[PDB]
């Protein structure tokens, strides 16, 4: 899966 | 009408209430505040932290326009405004920039494909609503909280009295009720 | 020369301040 804004916000 | 630490804390307390209350209609104001902070103090937070939050705010603005039923012409205008073609930190790395640019493109193409009214548009809108719903918003609020904690570290000792002082200058001769958003900001920031 | 002095000298746009002060009250 390519990065989404959603997952980028949710990660770390 | 003021400047200095008081002005920053006024916009921070307002922005903190906007995000906690999920007031998407004021998310553009939070973006201008963060963009003003980044222009003067890029060292407050890491670039990845700043851009994760700003993109989350931008995406929610676009998603909200979609979910409220705005015409696609207006959705796409806001999309291209907040996510334009073009185009900075001592550790503004390439791996973080890769992921940031990649997240923008997938969201842009996602909205563009929705605007073409695919046969399964209704299913995709419920997925979009989940994708940018409560858990996404809670993580976003957490990013803003840490951003504002870094702002408070760079400011002198707060003084809870400035807001009432400033509002009395703007609105002389009338009773100003104490701001709950202002007090909640002071509680969350750990003011004495 | 420091981050604290740089932050405390910040000047935000007038319309952002107008929105913020009215929003708080």
């Amino acid at each position: 899966k390519r990065m989404t804004i959603s997952r980028l916000v949710l990660e770390e | 009408l003021v400047a200095g630490p008081a002005a920053l804390r006024f916009a921070a307390a307002a922005s903190w209430q906007v995000v906690r209350g999920r007031c998407v209609e004021h998310f553009p104001r939070v973006l201008e505040f963060l963009r003003s902070l980044r222009a003067v103090a890029p060292g407050l937070v890491r670039y990845r932290h700043h851009e994760r939050l700003c993109m989350g705010l931008k995406a929610k603005v676009v998603v909200e326009l979609i979910l409220q039923g705005r015409p696609w012409a207006q959705v796409l205008k806001a999309l291209n405004h907040h996510f334009p073609e073009s185009g900075r930190d001592p550790k503004a790395t390439k791996q973080d920039l890769r992921k940031i640019l990649e997240a923008q493109e997938t969201f842009y193409q996602q909205v563009k494909q929705l605007s073409e009214a695919p046969v399964d548009l209704a299913s995709k809108l419920q997925e979009l609503e989940q994708e940018y719903g409560e858990p996404f918003l809670a993580a976003m609020e957490k990013l803003l909280f840490e951003y504002l904690c870094q702002l408070e570290k760079a400011l002198p000792t707060p003084q809870a009295q400035q807001l009432q002082d400033v509002l009395s200058w703007m609105q002389p001769g009338v009773s100003i009720t104490s701001s709950l958003a202002w007090r909640q900001y002071g509680v969350d920031m750990g003011w004495l | 020369s420091s981050l604290c002095a740089r932050v405390q000298a910040a000047r935000l746009p007038p319309q952002l301040m107008a929105w913020a002060l009215h929003f708080l009250m």
